[PDB]
């Protein structure tokens, strides 16, 4: 969201194709713009997290199950602790004792 | 001497001793491997 968020894409891209429409982009293509094509890059500029667990890597070797994707419990938090979902994506598929 | 006795209660099959617990472990064992790889890791 902090890419994409919909008031993002109302407010600041209708702002910037005011001023390249004021400044004549569209009467000619001369002019350079500023960010008018946001809502054309929707959950694409920066919207995921990956990260390789390095010690369950060396713990597993050669032959391993390479990625897994995890949604949180909280769907739209990742952005706001970025460490957090990381961890609590890795508490999913570790070694068992019971 | 085979035929009416223990050895015909083999072919009845079960009667005799035969408990409940580990052919409903062993039930539960043939499942979870039926089920176990196609459940969600989530």
């Amino acid at each position: 969201p902090a890419a994409d968020a919909i008031a993002k894409l109302i407010i600041e891209t209708t702002g910037n194709l005011l001023g390249y429409f004021l400044l004549g982009g569209f009467s000619s293509a001369g002019t350079i713009a500023a960010d008018i094509i946001m809502p054309f890059l929707v959950g694409t500029i920066a919207a995921w997290l990956q990260w390789k667990n390095t010690g369950r890597a060396t713990e597993l070797g050669w032959v391993h199950y390479w990625e897994l994707y995890q949604q949180g419990a909280e769907t739209n938090s990742w952005s706001l602790a970025a460490l957090a979902a990381l961890r609590g994506g890795f508490l999913v598929g570790r070694s068992e004792t019971v | 001497s085979s035929g009416g006795g223990p050895a015909v209660v083999n072919n009845y099959g079960d009667i005799h001793t035969a408990n409940y617990d580990e052919f409903y472990k062993g039930q539960q064992r043939r499942e979870a491997q039926q089920q176990a790889p196609i459940l969600p890791v989530r």
